[PDB]
């Protein structure tokens, strides 16, 4: 019975002829500032990351998001730099093709573990619903939060079927400033999978 | 004998799928723009993609004066009526 | 984003030397078959030979709608003159 609706908001819902055409595939976002927005990743653990390497994870924001600054997480202190960016997806390939932003200044992958928040080169940035990709680099095997596991391998061509699951994507690039094109991803990590998260406006 | 050994076109996949009214590339929509070609042997189009990229060719039998003038017509009235450029 | 990627001929060296003029690949005749397409970026037309074989190729930057079509519209009418078969 759709009867409580009517009394809830006032008008009759609204059924389309394909169910679930209208779903976000997001809840929503709660824009009070200092949150941090994850993507979907299957263990927030740490693990060792290939120095000199792009590490490219896919974060899907399903309704307009208004962002800040990009937050990764530290578990043991590596001494050394790390730069972190957002790049969009081509929906044909699922690649990463253009950088949306990236960090300001680079963070400092040792000292304590815990969160490091690197502000945005361009302060505010509203991101349309869509798919992008955050791409993580550092000049050390800096041990970052996330490892492989078996939710977030439908995102990421597979060479074969991995037994302990799949990591992100893995571009060979020298450590720096992160380019406007994104340099093609070559590999699929089995071992890394590094987090990236959206501090809110 | 004079031979053509090549006539391949590269696209975007969505450039592809706007001229082939939507479909994917290893299917040549009767009603898009790569359809009513002269068949010699078999189809006289074929489409692939690979990382975002598609590639069109006239097939191995089918590359008479013909199908190269006319894919190379439809290209750029496709082309210019979409907006999309053509650098080569 | 459309692009042409390769479009080559494959022809005999004495049937290039018929439609150019009785010159030899390298050279491109200005009273040829080949000559006369829009030049965009250099020569549009290069021919080179290896073997008795010819290879015919538009340039790198030249490849736009326009000599295609009318490359292949030259060679099939040079190919009806000479009862060269063009058996592409």
């Amino acid at each position: 019975s759709i009867a409580w609706y009517r009394e809830l908001y006032g008008t009759e819902p609204n059924f389309n002829y394909p169910n679930g055409v209208l779903v976000p595939n997001h809840p929503g976002y709660n824009q009070t500032p200092g949150g941090i927005y994850l993507p979907n990743v299957a263990a927030l653990s740490g693990a060792a990351i290939t120095a000199n390497r792009i590490h490219y994870v896919y974060f899907q924001v399903a309704q307009t998001f208004v962002t800040d600054a990009l937050v990764f997480r530290v578990s043991t202190a590596v001494t050394g730099n790390a730069r972190v960016g957002l790049y969009t997806v081509d929906p044909s390939s699922g690649f990463p093709q253009f950088l949306v932003t990236q960090g300001s200044a680079a963070a400092l992958t040792g000292g304590s573990t815990g969160d490091r928040v690197v502000l945005i080169n361009r302060g505010i940035v509203t991101l349309p619903p869509t798919w992008y990709m955050t791409a993580i680099v550092s000049d050390v095997a800096a041990n970052l939060a996330g490892i492989n596991g078996s939710a977030t391998a439908q995102y990421y061509r597979q060479p074969s079927i991995p037994s302990g699951g799949s990591g992100c994507y893995t571009a060979p690039f020298t450590y720096g400033v992160l380019p406007d094109l994104a340099p093609t991803p070559d590999a699929v990590s089995t071992t890394n999978h590094p987090v990236v998260g959206l501090r809110t406006a | 004998a004079i031979t053509c050994t090549a006539c391949t076109f590269t696209m975007t996949d969505a450039e592809f799928a706007i001229l082939n009214e939507g479909v994917a590339a290893p299917t040549i929509d009767p009603r898009g723009s790569f359809a009513g070609l002269q068949s010699l042997s078999g189809a006289p189009i074929t489409a692939s993609a690979s990382a975002g990229t598609t590639t069109v060719v006239v097939a191995a039998s089918n590359r008479n004066d013909a199908n190269i003038r006319t894919l190379a017509q439809r290209l750029r009235r496709a082309a210019q009526a979409n907006r999309i450029t053509f650098t080569a």
